[PDB]
DNA sequence: TTTTCAACATATATTAGTAATACTTTTTCTGAAATGACTCCATGGCCAAGT
DNA sequence: ACTTGGCCATGGAGTCATTTTATCTTGTGACAGAAAAAGTATTACTAATATATGTTGAAAA
């Protein structure tokens, strides 16, 4: 059921969730009841109901239960910014780099452009000058100023 | 044979045929240009004639 | 029904005040033949320890 | 004393590369993205106008 494992599937996550290295194996691990499609088309629907969260690293794919502000955030947020927002969101404590986006979400710089000055208005990044050369103006959370020196 | 299909055809035909036919080709490879923004936006050619 | 008026509104360049905001430009500032060489190999020879 | 191994130097050898290949004709033919500076456009005023534009519409034909 779309709440009930929804609410029992979040359970897991708001408990444990397995830390951030959780797959699809570590559910099976957890609730392994749940037939292929059953638990894979309600995971399909809360992303899309903004509930799980999926990562994207190692093998398989990482997920985690939602905070749910960042839900409605991002569910705000345009097409655009829904992945390069998430995209920049799990770039972590050392940000990332502007022009480097563009050859990993294909996309131009005047099209990136002008989310970032949204984001920037939201407030949920901010343009960060490191011990490296201030030719970058890379980007992490607002929520966080981390860097090396 | 020269009376009606004339002396010089060869630069004649190879031209005649181009502008009636290779245009709608070439546009027919690329009719559509479309930038990447505003995802509604197309530019559709449809006929060439001279 | 059309054509008339006509009227009715509305920019329209002038002139300063503003002040404030916004918005673009500018001006920097750096992410075929035939010899030449060239290496690649193979032996000579020399120096040595076991004999 | 006398044979072997290893070793280093040298000689070939099959490897790759540079410049010629005729006269006399005689027409012809700089990256971008960003920063900052600088500067202007507005948005209120009256406000005299005279076009324009329209629309509409009302009134006349």
């Amino acid at each position: 059921q779309l709440s009930d494992n929804a609410k029992t599937l979040h359970s897991q996550m708001m408990s444990k969730g397995i830390g951030a290295l959780f797959t699809q194996q570590e559910l099976q691990k957890q609730m392994g009841i749940g037939s292929l499609t059953d638990l894979m088309s309600i995971v399909q629907e809360l992303l899309d109901k903004n509930l799980i969260k999926l990562v994207k690293q190692n093998d398989e794919l990482k997920f985690q239960g939602v905070l749910e502000s960042e839900a409605q955030k991002k569910a705000t947020m345009s097409a655009e910014e829904a992945l390069v927002y998430s995209y920049i969101e799990a770039s972590g404590r050392e940000g990332i780099w502007s022009k480097t986006i563009k050859a990993r979400t294909n996309l131009h710089q005047h099209v990136v452009l002008k989310c970032l000055k949204s984001l920037e208005s939201q407030r949920y990044v901010k343009s960060v000058k490191s011990v490296k050369f201030p030719t970058r103006k890379i980007y992490m959370l607002y929520s966080l100023q981390p860097s090396v020196d | 044979f020269l009376k009606v299909k004339g002396l010089v055809k060869q630069h004649l035909d190879s031209f005649n045929y181009f502008v009636d036919t290779d245009l709608k080709k070439i546009i027919k490879a690329n009719q559509l240009i479309l930038s990447d923004v505003d995802p509604e936006f197309y530019l559709k050619y449809v006929d060439i004639r001279v």
